[PDB]
């Protein structure tokens, strides 16, 4: 009955109205876990992965003269900025923004979607359209970036080359 | 035929959780052996 | 020579008399419960202290209390 | 008195003794064959372990001694692991307490205790990542400590 | 005449997981919810007690047939595991090349927390934990030469386990036999005597004649295991068997012509141990299996089943009657056909006795090759079978008491042997108690007297060879008769059954395999100690079984049940009065008796049998003749055996045996933890739990399942379990470390 | 003679199975459906048929071309040496990774659904090209039966391929061309 898998049934918790509904859930994670919390988790995982992807793409071409030459590699750069103290400052302003966007309902048992939808954490400065088309485009690009970031960081783990540096004159393993 | 409920019983859930905990501890101990004074 | 004492919280369920193996307890008329009966211990000389009655009492706190005191041939359960 | 293990002759003597113990058994085997590689990995691990422990303090016996007085210089020795342990066990205790409080609201809490409700159990386990903050506000609201409990004769 | 027919019920029980989510479904009381923590313990305590679940014998019989299949499947999985470990993680081929130099090992420890040191340099390239289970010797005796056969055997075992799984499920959810089935004791006995044992021994004899005999003959002739022909080649090409054994040239014709004497090349009765490997001659073993198979097959046609010919067990039982036994064995047939507890008691006692006999016969006459030279394996096997036998014996007594309390019937047991025994149970127990007192005094008092004499410097007044002598003249005489049997009472036997009785010593690989075990005053005293301990433990068990229903202290123990805590603080005190408590005490006494028995075997073997032999025949034991004068005093038993031999288990740290040392300490802890549950009562723990519960209440973290202390009976069970576990583990680690470090 | 009911054997009493796609043979001489679920066995048979058809065609196709970037030092496709070398170079390790992913994430749910009586055994709804037509109608039941027969033949032919190669140390085409 599920659109993605016509041999299995659509999970009872999922619904077509929410953005990105393909009925793809063979392991039935929607069951045993709140549909709204899982949806919010997908939204934020995608947003954070999208930003991470842009970091890896624009890190090849360094643009911050204050920090000068950096390792440019995932592990080495993370370790370098963690020892430099900038990562402790980066961890900050994120948890603060998490406590601000959620209005204090950071915990899974506290978070309640009263008068909102999973992902509607304010942050609409331009007041652009928020219809289901834009929400579906958001979740789709978020999934594409969730997969892309993982592939990019894994490539950096095995090859050590940057994404666009690895795409050219591709080398097999 | 409610297998999920049985899998959710105290002995099964406890053994699964302790198995995962022990596995995590062991995996951490081979990847990071002889860990002391953090 | 154990002392068996019945308290006012007895509900007259007779379980103590039914569980006593030495015919030490019995049921007597009473007006402290709807059952109209209360446990009595008029043959405490035959008691041995097994406390089967204490175990068979349903009240919150045992309404029948057996106190182990003087020891005699009957109380020691000696067939020799 | 205590001196750094890197500057103590006992530490180096122990390292050499362990390496010798491994090499004695390693000599019996052949370079490239089952075993002999198994002992070489052990020797390398011994070298790394001693180089790692060289920063610790040890006396005459050469065994690394851990200072728990609370000195900041030795925070990594006991302070940091102590705080991390308290965090992990406070998380365990807080999630367990919340699960019990939820089960008591069901029709038959005993059945929930025997057959754990994986959904709600996981709901409370995933949460609580800020248990130190959740412990407070529960205490301030008065929802943590009780007032009257079971007490026997002679309270 | 009764038709021995099979009747079954189809789809009697549905196959579903619905009952899996309801723990305690098998019990009416346990299906109402826990309400306390005692329900968790009661759920497991009454899980396998099928007689308490339902009152129908048919259901219990089905629940037993199944679950027997499950245990058979569990045993097959364990066997498959042993074979797979031998094929994948063991130095079996290397051991075959050099059986005396290579130490058996089939376990490889992962390198994670420094435990890689446990991989001892057993040789053969691989390094692992030395196994003392005798798996290598057994496989060699079976003809295994390559690991491919071990892999195939492991796969076959897994398949057999799957079959025993399917059979167990099928005989409970697809075809459950009725009570008429399972009550056909004549048919069950005929089949088990002629098919399970008779045909089994016959098939094993055939395998030995066609696989074990030729392969082992070539192995003992200096042929490499890889160059030996495959087992199937010896069957297809008869020329090879003829060359190795000319008797095969005649074929099966001599068997059918009664010219059995032509099989003197394969069916021998040499009698002694092989001087090349130190074990029994495989030809004598094959001939033995053939004779035991023919004897069991003939015995399997005694009872009457679906035909006129045969015998009726009930008729035979009722026929045996005498003046001193009014009704004889009348009513026993109905007892053994209507109560599984009685059958389990008899079978457990016999199985335990059989295990003990197996231990004795296996050490005295090493059946497998190179088994005697591997002292670690010898010690482990004797001690292991001795312990399993003792446990099964105590279980036999426990089940006898269970039957007596629950399945006993006065009408069935009327004026018969059982009723007549219960009538004079006081004479039985008082006379047996008197025997126990006499044995303890004349056994332990001799040891105490020797301690007092040696401490006073009065060695001339001791019970030793130099001083007052107590020689086992009867046992020594039997040994001499056995020594002379191969020529005056065993005409066709070429050597004594066991070299432990006399004859000459056997040395394999510069190690003693089996030499005469001379008995002296020390053996006299130790054997009497063994008899004393056996008498006290049997007294405890017999007392518990005879008084299980009633006694002069508690006139209705049966109504109270078989497993109840006590009748209260009345009649002076009735603690541990139930039969279950008698089994609880018998466990400690059996442990004491068995511990002393294994101690005697270990010390005597290491001081007078196990050892090395230098060129020219010079013999040097592990502990040179110290048992003769050191085993006669408790101080010697503590200094020359417990202290001197423990140095190997305490100094094992830093080597591959360190694990044993660790287990040596852990066991102690457990043995000391048991004391907690044995010298304490649940009233105190309940009060402590009350205070802890108040602390929990003060934080709104109290559990719905009211925490309760362990039951009185459960506390006793936990205490005895920990005591036995700790003691047996301590002596296990001590025995294994001592025998592996030296010898 | 025979019994009251018949089976294609012509000497057997029909089992529980009746007339299923490709099951007109009712080939169950040994009781397998009387104790085990029919859906479970059907799912297993269809899974075997599919993996075996791919294996047969794969063995024949591998003997013509090896892509030139895979060592393939052994020209025997069903030989342990080729299996081990391809496992070491990571090709078969990756096939195992993704095949196990499919079985756990999708195969297990599919079998559970078919065991509960919802999904037809071996029905994954994969019909890119309308070759079978509408489900449960003409061109589908017949095609399903054809799939079953082709799969059974492929299973028997895969067993033959492996045994022949292991005994002659020659490929399928090589053995067909010579002796
Ligand atoms: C490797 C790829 C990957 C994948 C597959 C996931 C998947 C997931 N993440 Mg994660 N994430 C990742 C990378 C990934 N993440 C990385 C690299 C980071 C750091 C930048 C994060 C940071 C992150 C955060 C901060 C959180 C998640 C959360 C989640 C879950 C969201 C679903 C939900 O809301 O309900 C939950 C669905 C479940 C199936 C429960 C998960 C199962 C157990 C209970 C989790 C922990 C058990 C473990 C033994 C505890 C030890 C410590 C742990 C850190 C390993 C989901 C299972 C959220 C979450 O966990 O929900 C509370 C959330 O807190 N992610
Ligand atoms: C359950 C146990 C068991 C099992 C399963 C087997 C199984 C087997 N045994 Mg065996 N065996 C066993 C126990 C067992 N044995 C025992 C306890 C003994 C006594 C110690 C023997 C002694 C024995 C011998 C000596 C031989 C076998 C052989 C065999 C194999 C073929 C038997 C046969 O039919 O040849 C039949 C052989 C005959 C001679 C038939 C007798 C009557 C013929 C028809 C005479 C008429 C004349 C005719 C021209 C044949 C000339 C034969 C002459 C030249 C010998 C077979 C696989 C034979 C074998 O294959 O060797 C590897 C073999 O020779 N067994
Ligand atoms: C239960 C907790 C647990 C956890 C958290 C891990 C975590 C990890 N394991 Mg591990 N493992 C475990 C239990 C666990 N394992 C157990 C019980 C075994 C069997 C003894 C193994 C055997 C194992 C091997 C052989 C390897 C790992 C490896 C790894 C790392 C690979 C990366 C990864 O994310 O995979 C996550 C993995 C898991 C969450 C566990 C999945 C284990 C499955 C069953 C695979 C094992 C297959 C086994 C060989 C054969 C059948 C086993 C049977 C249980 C079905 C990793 C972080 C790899 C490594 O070393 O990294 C370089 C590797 O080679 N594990
Ligand atoms: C919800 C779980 C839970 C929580 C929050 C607590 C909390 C507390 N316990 Mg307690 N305890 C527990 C379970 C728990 N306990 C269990 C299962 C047992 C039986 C073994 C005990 C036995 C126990 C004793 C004997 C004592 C305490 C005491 C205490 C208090 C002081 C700390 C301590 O000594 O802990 C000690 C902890 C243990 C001895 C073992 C804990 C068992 C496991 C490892 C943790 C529980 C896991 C639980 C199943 C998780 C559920 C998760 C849910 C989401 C499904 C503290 C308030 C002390 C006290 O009286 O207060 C001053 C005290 O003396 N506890
Ligand atoms: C010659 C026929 C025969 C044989 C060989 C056996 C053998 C056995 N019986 Mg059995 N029995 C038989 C006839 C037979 N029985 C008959 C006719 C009856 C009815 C009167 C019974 C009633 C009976 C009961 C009530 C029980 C046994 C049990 C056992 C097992 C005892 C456990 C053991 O010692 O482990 C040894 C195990 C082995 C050596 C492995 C061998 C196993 C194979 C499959 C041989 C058994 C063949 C089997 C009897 C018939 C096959 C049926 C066919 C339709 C497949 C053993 C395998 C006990 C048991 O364990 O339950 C399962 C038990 O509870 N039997
Ligand atoms: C073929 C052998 C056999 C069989 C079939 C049975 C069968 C039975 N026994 Mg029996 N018994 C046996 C041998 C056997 N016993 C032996 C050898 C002994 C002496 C030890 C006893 C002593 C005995 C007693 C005293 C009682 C029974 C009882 C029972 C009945 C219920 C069992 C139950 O539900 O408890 C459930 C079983 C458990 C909860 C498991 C307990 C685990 C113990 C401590 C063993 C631990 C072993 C393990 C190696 C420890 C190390 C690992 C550890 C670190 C985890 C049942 C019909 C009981 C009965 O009749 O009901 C009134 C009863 O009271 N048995
Ligand atoms: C080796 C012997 C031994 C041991 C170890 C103990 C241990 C203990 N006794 Mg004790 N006791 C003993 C003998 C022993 N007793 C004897 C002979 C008596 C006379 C009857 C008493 C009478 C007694 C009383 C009256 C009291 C105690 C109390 C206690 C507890 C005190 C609090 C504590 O330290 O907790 C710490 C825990 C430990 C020391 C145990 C170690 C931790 C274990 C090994 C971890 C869990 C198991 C582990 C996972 C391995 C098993 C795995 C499984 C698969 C098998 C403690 C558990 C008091 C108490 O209840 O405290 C609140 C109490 O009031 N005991
Ligand atoms: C994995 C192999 C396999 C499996 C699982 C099945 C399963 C099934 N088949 Mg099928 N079949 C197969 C192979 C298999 N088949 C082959 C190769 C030809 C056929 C021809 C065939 C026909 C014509 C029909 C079936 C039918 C069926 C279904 C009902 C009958 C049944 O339960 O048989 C179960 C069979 C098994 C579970 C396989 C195990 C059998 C043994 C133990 C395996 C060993 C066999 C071995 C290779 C033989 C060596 C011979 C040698 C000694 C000479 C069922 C779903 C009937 C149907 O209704 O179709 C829907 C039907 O009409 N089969
Ligand atoms: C006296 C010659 C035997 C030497 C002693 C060792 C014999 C071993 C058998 C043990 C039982 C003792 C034999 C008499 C027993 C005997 O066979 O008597 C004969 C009698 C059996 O004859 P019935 O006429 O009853 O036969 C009908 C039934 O047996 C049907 O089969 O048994 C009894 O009824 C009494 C049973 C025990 C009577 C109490 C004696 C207990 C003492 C146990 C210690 C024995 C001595 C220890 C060794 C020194
Ligand atoms: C929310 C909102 C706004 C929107 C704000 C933001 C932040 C929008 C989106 C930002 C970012 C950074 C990313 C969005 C999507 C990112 C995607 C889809 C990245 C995908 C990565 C992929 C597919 C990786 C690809 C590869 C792989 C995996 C391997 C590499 O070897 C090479 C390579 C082929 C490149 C604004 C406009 C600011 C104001 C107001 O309107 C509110
Ligand atoms: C595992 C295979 C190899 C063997 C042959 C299986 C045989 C199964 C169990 C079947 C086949 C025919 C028998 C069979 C005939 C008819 C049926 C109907 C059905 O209600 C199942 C039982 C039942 C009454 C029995 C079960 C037992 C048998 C023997």
């Amino acid at each position: 009955q599920s659109p993605a898998l016509p041999f299995l049934s659509k999970p009872p918790n999922l619904s077509p109205d929410m953005p990105g509904y393909r009925g793809f859930d063979p392991l039935r994670f929607s069951d045993a876990f709140d549909v709204n919390w899982l949806q919010e988790g997908e939204i934020k995982n995608g947003r954070v992965a999208m930003l991470a992807c842009l970091h890896f793409f624009v890190t090849e071409f360094y643009q911050f003269p204050f920090f000068a030459g950096a390792p440019k590699l995932a592990g080495p750069a993370h370790d370098y900025f963690v020892k430099s103290g900038a990562m402790i400052q980066i961890l900050a302003f994120i948890g603060f923004l998490e406590f601000l966007l959620h209005r204090g309902k950071v915990l899974y048992s506290d978070m309640e979607w009263k008068g909102r939808k999973p992902g509607e954490l304010g942050f609409n400065p331009l007041n652009l359209p928020n219809d289901k088309a834009m929400r579906d485009r958001e979740v789709n690009n978020g999934r594409l970036a969730m997969l892309g970031f993982a592939g990019i960081i894994h490539g950096e783990f095995l090859n050590g080359k940057m994404p666009f540096e690895q795409i050219t004159n591709f080398q097999p393993l | 035929m409610n297998l999920k409920k049985y899998l959710s019983t105290a002995p099964v859930v406890a053994t699964l959780w302790l198995f995962l905990t022990a596995g995590i501890l062991i995996e951490l101990n081979r990847f990071f052996p002889d860990s002391l004074f953090y | 020579a154990h002392t068996v004492k019945i308290y006012d919280n007895c509900i007259g369920c007779t379980q103590c008399v039914r569980a006593c193996p030495l015919d030490v307890l019995e049921m007597v008329p009473w007006d402290g419960c709807k059952a109209g009966q209360m446990a009595s211990a008029p043959r405490t000389e035959d008691c041995v202290g097994c406390k089967r009655c204490e175990t068979a009492c349903p009240t919150d706190f045992l309404s029948i209390r057996v106190y182990l005191g003087g020891e005699t041939t009957r109380s020691m359960g000696l067939a020799y | 008195v205590l001196t750094p293990c890197q500057q103590s002759e006992a530490f180096h003597k122990r390292e050499i003794n362990e390496v010798r113990t491994l090499e004695n058994r390693q000599a019996n085997y052949e370079a490239n064959s089952p075993s002999y590689l198994a002992l070489q990995s052990q020797i390398d691990q011994v070298h790394k372990r001693f180089d790692k422990y060289g920063t610790l303090l040890c006396g005459q016996d050469g065994l690394p001694h851990l200072i728990t007085d609370g000195d900041w210089r030795h925070a990594r020795e006991f302070t940091i692991p102590a705080l991390l342990f308290l965090y992990i066990t406070g998380w365990i205790g807080w999630v367990g307490r919340s699960y019990l409080k939820y089960t008591k609201e069901t029709k038959n809490p005993t059945e929930q205790e025997i057959i754990l409700d994986v959904p709600m159990a996981l709901k409370y386990m995933l949460s609580g990542f800020l248990w130190p903050l959740s412990a407070w506000q529960e205490y301030r609201s008065g929802q943590l400590l009780a007032k009257e409990d079971e007490i026997t004769v002679s309270p | 005449e009764k038709q021995v027919k099979v009747v079954v019920d189809r789809d009697v029980v549905p196959t579903s997981f619905e009952k899996w989510a309801k723990p305690g479904h098998f019990s009416r009381s346990l299906a109402k919810g826990p309400k306390t923590t005692t329900w968790i313990w009661n759920l497991h305590a009454d899980a396998h007690d099928f007689d308490s679940h339902t009152s129908s014998l048919e259901e219990v019989s089905r629940k037993i047939f199944s679950a027997h299949f499950g245990q058979l499947a569990i045993i097959f999985i364990w066997l498959s595991g042993m074979y797979f470990h031998g094929a994948r993680f063991s130095n079996y081929v290397a051991w075959l090349s050099n059986p005396t130099g290579i130490k058996p090992s089939a376990q490889v420890v992962w390198p994670i927390v420094g435990q890689q040191i446990l991989n001892a340099d057993v040789g053969g390239g691989m390094q692992g934990i030395q196994i003392t289970s005798g798996l290598f010797q057994l496989w060699r005796a079976s003809g295994i030469v390559n690991e491919l056969q071990l892999y195939v055997t492991a796969l076959g075992g897994l398949g057999m386990a799957g079959l025993m799984i399917f059979a167990g499920w099928f005989h409970y959810h697809k075809a459950a036999p009725k009570l008429e089935w399972f009550q056909n004791v004549e048919s069950m006995l005929n089949h088990h005597l002629a098919g399970l044992l008779g045909l089994g021994s016959l098939s094993w004899a055939g395998h030995q004649i066609h696989v074990s005999l030729p392969i082992n003959k070539l192995l003992d002739a200096g042929v490499a295991p890889s160059s030996i022909p495959l087992p199937h080649e010896f069957i297809l090409n008869r020329n090879l068997m003829a060359e190795l054994y000319p008797s095969f040239q005649q074929g099966l014709v001599p068997f059918f012509t009664l010219n059995w004497k032509q099989y003197s090349d394969i069916l021998t009765f040499k009698g002694g141990l092989s001087p090349v490997t130190g074990g029994l001659w495989l030809t004598d073993v094959a001939h033995h299996h053939l004779a035991i198979a023919v004897l069991f097959l003939v015995a399997g046609h005694m009872y009457r089943t679906n035909w006129g010919i045969g015998h009726s067990i009930k008729q035979i039982l009722e026929a045996h009657k005498g003046p001193l036994t009014g009704e004889g064995h009348k009513g026993l047939y109905e007892i053994l056909t209507t109560s599984w507890h009685a059958n389990l008691a008899i079978n457990l006692a016999m199985l335990g006795s059989l295990s003990i006999i197996v231990a004795h016969h296996m050490y005295a006459m090493p059946p497998y090759p190179y088994l005697a030279t591997d002292y670690p394996t010898q010690l482990s096997l004797f001690t292991h079978h001795m312990w399993i036998g003792g446990f099964c014996i105590v279980g036999a007594g426990a089940h006898a008491a269970i039957y007596m309390v629950r399945d006993y019937s006065p009408t069935v047991n009327f004026n018969n042997v059982l009723d007549r025994m219960i009538r004079h149970r006081d004479a039985i127990i008082s006379h047996l108690n008197w025997v126990c007192i006499f044995l303890g005094m004349h056994s332990f008092g001799l040891y105490i007297h020797n301690d007092t004499m040696r401490a006073l410097g009065r060695a001339q007044d001791m019970f030793s060879d130099t001083a007052i002598q107590l020689q086992p003249v009867f046992a020594q005489w039997i040994q001499q008769i056995h020594t002379l049997a191969p020529g005056n009472t065993a005409v066709n036997a070429l050597a004594t059954a066991s070299y432990a009785f006399g004859a000459d010593t056997v040395t394999v690989g510069s190690k003693i395999a089996m030499m005469p075990i001379k008995l002296g005053t020390a053996d006299f005293m130790v054997h009497h100690i063994h008899a004393f301990t056996i008498h006290v433990t049997t007294l405890i068990l017999l007392k518990g079984v005879l008084y299980a229903r009633n006694s002069r202290l508690i006139p209705d123990k049966a109504n109270l049940g078989f497993r109840f805590p006590c009748d209260g603080p009345g009649r002076g005190g009735t603690c541990q009065v139930s039969a279950w408590d008698h089994v609880f005490l018998g466990l400690f006494w059996m442990y004491n008796a068995l511990s002393i028995v294994i101690f005697h075997f270990s010390w005597k073997m290491q001081s007078d049998v196990w050892g090395t032999v230098t060129s020219n025949g010079a013999i040097s034991h592990i502990t040179g003749g110290n048992f003769a004068q050191s085993a006669i005093t408790i101080n010697g038993w503590l200094r020359d055996f417990l202290w001197a031999q423990a140095s190997q288990v305490i100094q094992s740290y830093g080597s591959s045996l360190s694990a044993y040392g660790l287990m040596f300490l852990g066991a102690h802890f457990v043995w000391a933890f048991s004391l907690m549950f044995l010298f304490s009562g649940r009233g105190y723990w309940q009060e402590l739990i009350e205070s802890i519960v108040w602390a929990h209440n003060k934080l709104k973290v109290a559990p719905a399942i009211a925490p309760r202390a362990l039951s009185i009976t459960q506390g006793r069970a936990v205490g005895v379990a920990h005591y036995l576990l700790g003691g047996i583990a301590t002596t296990w680690a001590f025995f294994l470390a001592r025998i592996i470090a030296v010898g | 003679g025979a019994t009251m009911p018949s089976m294609p054997f012509l000497k057997r009493p029909s089992k529980l199975d009746g007339s299923l796609p490709g099951g007109e043979g009712c080939f169950d001489p040994l009781g397998f459906t009387e104790v085990f679920s029919l859906e479970w066995l059907r799912e297993a048979e269809i899974k075997h048929c599919r993996v075996a058809m791919l294996a047969v065609l794969g063995v024949i196709a591998q003997e013509f071309g090896t892509f030139d970037f895979y060592n393939a030092k052994s020209k025997l496709q069903l030989s342990p040496d080729l299996h081990n070398q391809f496992v070491q170079n990571g090709a078969l390790q990756q096939i195992l990774l993704f095949v196990c992913a499919w079985e756990f994430i999708v195969g297990l749910p599919a079998l559970i659904e078919s065991v509960n009586g919802n999904r037809e055994p071996g029905y994954f709804g994969f019909d890119p090209l309308k070759l079978g037509g509408t489900v449960g109608s003409a061109q589908w039941k017949r095609m399903q039966a054809g799939e079953l027969r082709n799969g059974r033949l492929a299973m028997i032919a895969f067993g033959g391929f492996f045994h022949q190669q292991l005994l002659t140390k020659q490929g399928i085409i090589e053995q067909l061309a010579h002796f």
